[PDB]
């Protein structure tokens, strides 16, 4: 798998290039954020037990037809097996935020859901919706803007962050459409 | 790709884990140590002709005996292919100096590299007979800051220690 | 007066000069800003008695000698001029914001602030403290979102603080 | 599959093709012979630990009511 | 400008590739101004002298001179013609002894000093370690200089007030915590309630008492003055459900010799704490 | 303030000379000196409400007879001005070792002492009383390292030989 | 006059305030970057003999008025003390830089230098022409953008230095101004 | 005879008080750079036959026209008090290393110059132009150590700005 500095060398090597002055000026951008970062991927770690349920429960009570008898969320067994899921899909999310790349979340997770999901028969209508309300909840506590829970930074601006795991949230979105 | 982030995160998947705060202490020493590598690699990335052909030439005047007829370096263009090769080896030292491990040396360098110089007869003491060259060349505070020397040439004799 | 885009231009004009093509770019970036500036004269002028007087609140509650008898805010006359000496150094660096360059701050407030409350007795590390709980207030209410746009305003908000300690250490 | 692969291309290999990462991991304990049916306990309480830890292997050979499996047969 | 390691390195701009003092011909386009410069004066049969700049100090420019070489394309025409010098023809190190001049391939003469080992063309200061290289092909010489060679009529309109200053911005080093709370103080309160109170801030523990009299946060709020003319009558409970805990128990740790006491009297206001609240907790109301 | 800075650079304009290379020396000097200092001055920032009022009463267990009528700690307001005297020497101090010398303690404390503590008759050897009480209270080990509580009682008898 | 330590001390003065804490970590940059403030101020007064007639003479070439009969720096006597009066603006910012405060520059420099240079009658265009060309030599030699000389140096960068000895030539001229 | 020692007793002794905290630390500073020039004033002690002969040669080649008659350099009488005259400086700079500071270069050799070589129709210039020759052959990790470079280059532009 490959973080942002083994992105930016597997792109000069396609060339049979060095990296130069000015390759190297957004890594010198990266590792000067590189506080910032941190700050942010323990911002969702320790919130991360409560983000899945509090995205699983939405899922259901907006449509409830998951919990029908013959649903795919029916019995126990079924649900808790949803509940595991939605947290294989956060823990890889945040590898990806963690590492500034995507090539661990879109190869060891996404790399054969789609057809899985079609033989188990896990609707997909619906688990957009769990993928979506995760979405919407790791931008608040990116963005300090979390309607329950404020934690305690040094005072900037985290909208860059706050986007690029926005842009991680739906390659899940898309993978399984 | 062994890097410092690819450890703390594949032992955390072996897991089945979340990062904690040993992962996330791990990659803050990518951050002080960065800067004493991050212009080791400016600094090859910019002389790196000058040091391959210094390196080039130091194969062939200790062993003088590969510009003979059957050996290795019998005509110019294997010459040309030996000069491109030392080349390939300095490009992937400069990655990594990038990348903070030793991912591009293992991955593109030293992965099947021990096989093919012994199937094509090439005398593989002639490769680190370059790479010692360059190591006991560099001058200490002219060439780079004396941490970029220590960290520029610990990705040489591991590449050293690898091919011999 | 002379704003930011002036200031240069009598720097340039001394010697005799064109500006250059490196001085042009610098500009451009300027006018870049340009309404993320416009965002902080907003907010500070929209909420600007509040900002006064709750900062004014807050330095009672910590110096309440102030308004006792025999205190330099004690009596009606004397607590109204406070007021207004508050909303006045409000007013011009909030000018002092929109120009980019604290010539308008200091040429028509702080010159002659510093001798006119040695004459009349005024306690100048007392005023200090009521312009440094407006900047907190201000520099608090400038990187909150509230109907802007997310982005980084980091650069402003050290333009804006340091035009507060420029009207503090003019009196103190 | 994912932490024994010594290259990346490797990694890729066991990705892409399930059949290929399960028979990557049955041939490395057949010449590392680190099975069941290499195994010698050298003790009398090593035979009981292996014994425990099978009785958990052979606890999936049936379903989660009891009833048989089809693997285990 | 291919493959140095080809060709060996007799080629001429593979040879200086792979020389490794000056690489900043070849990754601008220097390296052709300077052949043009050579056809121009007509310098392919006259023998003649180089000096050229290492690398080092092409990293030395100055910022307000390389933008006057990045937008004027005659003024970097004529900075390399004044480092190829046609006076005294292939000269070595050894004849650049003594106080002098030089003439360029298109400049005005250039003086120099040469006393042994250190010698100054102008501006500019010879480094011998390397630096007596001759070429028979092409037939020329070479010497490595450490700085620029650039004379003072080329540089009457560079300047440092035009741009070129340098400068840092500085920044506010606030947190979330602090921005958060004095937020809440810049509505009215008829509005803001409880949080128009919310830009005071803690003082020293003495500062509460007797001289001073500082106000606390807590007696800005209506929790201070509670006082109800009901009670618990405490008989009504069972025996066993009625709890009483002290502070400490031993004399001189809730009274000193000294009338400073967290627990007893007057003086327990006098604390490093409990001068601001949360009120941030509930609402405007 | 009497510092290191402030000192070579009054020395070297009553001469009117430029900082020399003896004048260099001095300020590194002041850099393998500031880590035992700046620890002192840490611990003393966080623990500061403890360590005052931990040799307040240091003074009144020695004294008792300062509860007397017409003494200078009868009533609460006395004692609440004895607690701050004692809490701005403790400031002095803290402020002492950041600078890097007695400047803060000589103009804001020192200074004007002797015959402020005689007009309004505040027994001087109970504003020592205090300050001897911390300079044995402090374990070397324990709250700071060796050389930061050399710094530390350094600048504490300093304070005690100028009230004497 | 006050240092880099100091004045921290006499902002935290003002507010009976300890230095601990955010404060310290300020100050402990300045101490993990002080090896390069004294191999900065090394570099200026090294050359502080041909910075000071070189910007004399600068001022000179450029407004050949000044030693006309009636121009300020006429004679000998005029000469040798425009030479002196810059020698001196030069010392006093070489102090400031390696206290790292402007009020060593300001109580014994800038105090009282606008009414000294509209006594004598000193040009005070020209006077600012005279420092610009000294800040124009001081961020020369401190980033070794010399074109005359080369300083040896360790590596590194040390733009934060020459942004700050160049913002104390510019309250020499708007003071005299 | 100004070193870091002298400046701050003569400091201690203007204000009339005992040596302080700020002033211990300044010998500080005198430990720590002491290994970087006192093994310069080695080098500069076994080495200055050399080093003045080569210094000695830079002066004639740049002013030839001392030898003419008339001049400073006439015969070889003259010639050998310029010799011993430059010996003098190389001799009191290794006075300044093993001190601390330009104490023996502001006595010895510094004071009263400018009216000597006046008076006795000697180009100052000159007597410039062979400290400015060892300041120019000296390069930082040969000759010496990387930091003995940076206070034996400290001196010579010290008496370079004092002639000039
Ligand atoms: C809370 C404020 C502190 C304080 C203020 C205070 N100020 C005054 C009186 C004057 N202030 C000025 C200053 C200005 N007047 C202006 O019009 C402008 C704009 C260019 C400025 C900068 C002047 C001229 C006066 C005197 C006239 C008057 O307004 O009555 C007073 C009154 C003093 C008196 O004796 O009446 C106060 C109380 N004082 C404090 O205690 C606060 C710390
Ligand atoms: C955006 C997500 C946030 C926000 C983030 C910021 N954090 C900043 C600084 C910061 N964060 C940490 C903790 C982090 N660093 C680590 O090394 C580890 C664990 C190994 C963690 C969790 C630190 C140490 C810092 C540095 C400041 C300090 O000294 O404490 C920061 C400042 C910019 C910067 O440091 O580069 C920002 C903007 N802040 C926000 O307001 C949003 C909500
Ligand atoms: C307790 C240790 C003593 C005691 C002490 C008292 N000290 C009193 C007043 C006082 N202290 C100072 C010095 C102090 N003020 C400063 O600003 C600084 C440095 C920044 C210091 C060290 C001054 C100037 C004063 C007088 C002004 C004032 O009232 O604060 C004091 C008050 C005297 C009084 O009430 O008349 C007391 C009581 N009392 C004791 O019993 C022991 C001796
Ligand atoms: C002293 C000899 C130093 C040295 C000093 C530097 N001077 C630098 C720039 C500079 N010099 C002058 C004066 C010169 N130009 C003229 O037109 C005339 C005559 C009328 C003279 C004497 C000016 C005007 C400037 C430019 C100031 C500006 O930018 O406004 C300078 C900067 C870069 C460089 O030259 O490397 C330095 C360091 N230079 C030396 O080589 C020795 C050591
Ligand atoms: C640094 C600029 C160059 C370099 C120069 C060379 N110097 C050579 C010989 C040499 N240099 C000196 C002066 C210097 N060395 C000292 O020990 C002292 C005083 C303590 C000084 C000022 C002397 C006395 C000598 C002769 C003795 C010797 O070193 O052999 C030299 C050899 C050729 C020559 O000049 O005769 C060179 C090349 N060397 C370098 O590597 C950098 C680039
Ligand atoms: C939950 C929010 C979904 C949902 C999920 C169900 N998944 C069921 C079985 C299952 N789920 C996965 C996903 C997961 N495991 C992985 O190892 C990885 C990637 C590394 C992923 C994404 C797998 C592989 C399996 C099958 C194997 C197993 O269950 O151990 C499941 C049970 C089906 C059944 O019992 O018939 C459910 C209900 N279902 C939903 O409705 C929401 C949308
Ligand atoms: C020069 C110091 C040597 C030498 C080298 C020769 N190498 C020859 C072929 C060759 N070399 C490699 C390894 C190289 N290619 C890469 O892509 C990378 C890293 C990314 C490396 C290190 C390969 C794969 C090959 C075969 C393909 C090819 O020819 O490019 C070679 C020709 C051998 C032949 O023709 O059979 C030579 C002569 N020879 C010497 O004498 C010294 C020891
Ligand atoms: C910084 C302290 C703020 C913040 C500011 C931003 N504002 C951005 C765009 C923007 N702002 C305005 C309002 C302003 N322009 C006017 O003409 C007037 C009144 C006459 C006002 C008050 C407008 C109209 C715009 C649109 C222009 C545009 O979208 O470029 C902005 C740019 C967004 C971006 O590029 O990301 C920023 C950053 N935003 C913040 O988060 C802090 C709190
Ligand atoms: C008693 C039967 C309860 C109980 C009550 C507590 N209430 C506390 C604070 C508090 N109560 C109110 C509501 C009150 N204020 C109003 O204006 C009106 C209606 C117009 C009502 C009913 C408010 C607004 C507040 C907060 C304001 C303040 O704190 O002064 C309280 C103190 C809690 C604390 O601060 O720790 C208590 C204990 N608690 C009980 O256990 C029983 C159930
Ligand atoms: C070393 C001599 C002994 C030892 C002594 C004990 N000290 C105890 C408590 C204590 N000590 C201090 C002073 C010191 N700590 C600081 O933070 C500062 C300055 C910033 C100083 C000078 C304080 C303030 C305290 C009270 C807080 C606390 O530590 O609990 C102590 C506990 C009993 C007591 O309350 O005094 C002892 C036994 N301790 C040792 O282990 C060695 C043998
Ligand atoms: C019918 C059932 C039902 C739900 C369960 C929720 C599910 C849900 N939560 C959020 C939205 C959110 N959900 C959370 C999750 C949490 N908030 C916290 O403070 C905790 C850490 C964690 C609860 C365990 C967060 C942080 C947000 C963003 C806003 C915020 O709460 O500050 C959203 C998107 C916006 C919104 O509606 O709020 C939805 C649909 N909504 C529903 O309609
Ligand atoms: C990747 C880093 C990197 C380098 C270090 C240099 C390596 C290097 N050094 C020299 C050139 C040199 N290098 C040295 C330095 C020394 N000689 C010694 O015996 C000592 C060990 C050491 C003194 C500290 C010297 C003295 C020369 C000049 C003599 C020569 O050219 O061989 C040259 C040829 C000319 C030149 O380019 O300068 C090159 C390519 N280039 C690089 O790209
Ligand atoms: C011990 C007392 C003392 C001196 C004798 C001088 C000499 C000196 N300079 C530096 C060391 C340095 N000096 C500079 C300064 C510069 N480098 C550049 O590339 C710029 C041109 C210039 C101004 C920005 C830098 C960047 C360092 C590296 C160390 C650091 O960054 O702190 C060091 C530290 C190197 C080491 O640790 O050995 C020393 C001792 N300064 C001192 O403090
Ligand atoms: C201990 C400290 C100490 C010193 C620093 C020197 C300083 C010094 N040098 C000279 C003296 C001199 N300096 C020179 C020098 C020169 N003439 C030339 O041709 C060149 C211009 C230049 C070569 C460097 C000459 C020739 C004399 C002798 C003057 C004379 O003979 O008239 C004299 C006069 C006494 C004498 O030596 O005759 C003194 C005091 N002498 C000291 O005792």
């Amino acid at each position: 798998m490959l973080d942002a500095f083994s992105r930016v060398v597997v792109n000069s090597d396609a060339k049979a290039a060095y990296v130069g002055g000015s390759d190297l000026q957004a890594l010198k951008s990266f590792i000067a954020d590189g506080n910032k970062r941190l700050d942010a991927v323990n911002s969702i770690v320790s919130n991360a037990s409560c983000m899945v349920s509090d995205a699983v429960s939405g899922m259901i009570c907006e449509n409830p037809g998951l919990i029908s008898p013959g649903g795919n969320c029916y019995t126990n067994r079924r649900m808790a097996a949803c509940l595991r899921d939605g947290e294989i899909i956060l823990r890889y999310v945040s590898y990806a935020l963690l590492a500034g790349d995507a090539s661990v979340l879109e190869d060891r997770c996404l790399n054969g859901l789609k057809e899985t999901y079609i033989a188990l028969g896990v609707p997909t209508n619906s688990s957009i919706r769990a993928v979506s309300i995760m979405k919407a909840q790791a931008v608040a506590f990116i963005t300090n803007t979390a309607t329950e829970r404020k934690m305690s930074f040094a005072a900037g601006d985290c909208t860059s962050l706050a986007s690029e795991v926005a842009s991680y949230f739906d390659r899940v979105g898309a993978a399984i459409s | 790709m062994k890097s410092v982030i690819t450890t703390v995160v594949s032992a955390a998947d072996a897991a089945g884990r979340f990062p904690s705060n040993s992962d996330l202490e791990s990659i803050q020493g990518n951050i002080q140590r960065s800067a004493a590598r991050l212009e080791a690699a400016e600094k090859l990335a910019g002389n790196h002709e000058a040091v391959v052909k210094e390196a080039g030439d130091a194969c062939f005047a200790k062993y003088a005996y590969l510009k003979n007829p059957g050996e290795a370096g019998e005509n110019q263009e294997k010459i040309n292919k030996c000069y491109r090769d030392v080349d390939h080896y300095m490009r992937l030292v400069n990655y990594c100096l990038v990348v903070g491990g030793t991912g591009p040396l293992d991955e593109w360098g030293i992965a099947g590299a021990r096989e093919v110089y012994r199937t094509l007869n090439l005398p593989t003491s002639a490769y680190v007979a370059s790479i010692a060259y360059t190591r006991d060349r560099l001058c200490v505070p002219r060439d780079m800051s004396a941490q970029a020397g220590v960290e520029f040439s610990a990705y040489l004799d591991y590449l050293i220690n690898a091919l011999s | 007066m002379l704003d930011a885009f002036a200031k240069v231009v009598a720097q340039a004009d001394a010697r005799g000069e064109f500006l250059s093509n490196t001085q042009i770019d610098a500009l451009s970036k300027m006018v870049k800003e340009g309404n993320q500036r416009l965002d902080i004269v907003n907010k500070v002028t929209s909420n600007a008695s509040a900002i006064v007087t709750n900062s004014a609140r807050a330095l009672f509650a910590e110096q309440p000698q102030l308004i006792q008898p025999g205190g330099n805010a004690y009596t009606s006359r004397r607590m109204a001029a406070c007021l207004r000496d508050m909303e006045i150094v409000l007013r011009y660096v909030s000018y002092a914001m929109i120009a980019g360059d604290s010539s308008v701050l200091d040429d028509r407030c702080l010159n002659g602030l510093r001798e006119t409350y040695q004459a009349l007795g005024t306690p100048g590390s007392s005023v200090a403290v009521a312009i440094q709980k407006m900047k907190d207030a201000s520099v608090a209410l400038a990187n909150d979102t509230t109907g802007t746009p997310i982005g980084d305003c980091s650069s402003l908000v050290a333009e804006l603080a340091g035009y507060f300690d420029r009207a503090a250490v003019s009196v103190v | 599959a994912l932490i024994l692969a010594q290259n990346d291309h490797q990694e890729k290999q066991y990705i892409k093709y399930p059949k290929l990462a399960a028979a990557a991991l049955m041939a490395s304990t057949e010449v590392t012979r680190a099975c069941q049916r290499y195994a010698v306990p050298e003790s009398i309480e090593e035979e009981f630990l292996a014994a425990s830890v099978d009785k958990v292997n052979k606890m999936r050979g049936t379903t989660a009511s009891g009833v048989y499996k089809s693997s285990c047969v | 400008a291919a493959k140095p390691y080809e060709s060996g390195y007799i080629a001429e701009d593979d040879f200086w590739r792979g020389r490794g003092i000056a690489a900043w011909v070849y990754a601008t386009g220097a390296n052709k101004v300077i052949a043009q410069i050579v056809k121009d004066f007509n310098l392919t049969d006259k023998k003649f002298m180089v000096f050229i700049p290492n690398d080092g100090a092409f990293a030395r420019l100055s910022p307000q001179l390389r933008k006057a070489m990045m937008e004027d394309s005659r003024l970097v025409y004529d900075m390399l013609a004044g480092h190829i010098f046609t006076s005294k023809g292939s000269a070595m190190l050894k004849d650049l002894q003594g106080a002098g001049y030089l003439q360029p391939a298109y400049g005005e003469a250039i003086g120099y000093v040469g006393t042994g080992r250190v010698i100054k063309i102008g501006n500019a200061q010879v480094i011998p370690e390397s630096s007596d290289i001759l070429r028979k092909n092409l037939g020329f010489s070479a010497h490595t200089l450490d700085t620029f060679i650039v004379p003072k009529a080329l540089t009457k309109k560079v300047s440092i007030e035009a741009g070129f200053s340098p400068v840092t911005p500085a920044k506010y080093v606030s947190t979330t915590k602090a921005d958060l709370r004095y937020v809440g103080a810049t509505k009215p309160a008829a509005v803001g309630g409880r949080r128009a109170m919310n830009l005071m801030k803690q003082q020293p523990f003495w500062m509460y008492g007797p001289p001073y009299n500082a106000v606390t946060q807590d007696e800005y709020e209506p929790i201070s003055a509670a006082a109800p003319k009901a009670f618990v009558d405490y008989q009504i409970f069972a025996p066993g459900t009625v709890k009483v805990s002290p502070d400490s128990v031993n004399a001189n740790e809730l009274n000193p010799v000294s009338g400073m006491s967290k627990y007893i009297g007057k003086t327990q206001k006098l604390v490093g704490d409990q001068g601001i609240s949360d009120r941030s907790d509930k609402l405007p109301m």
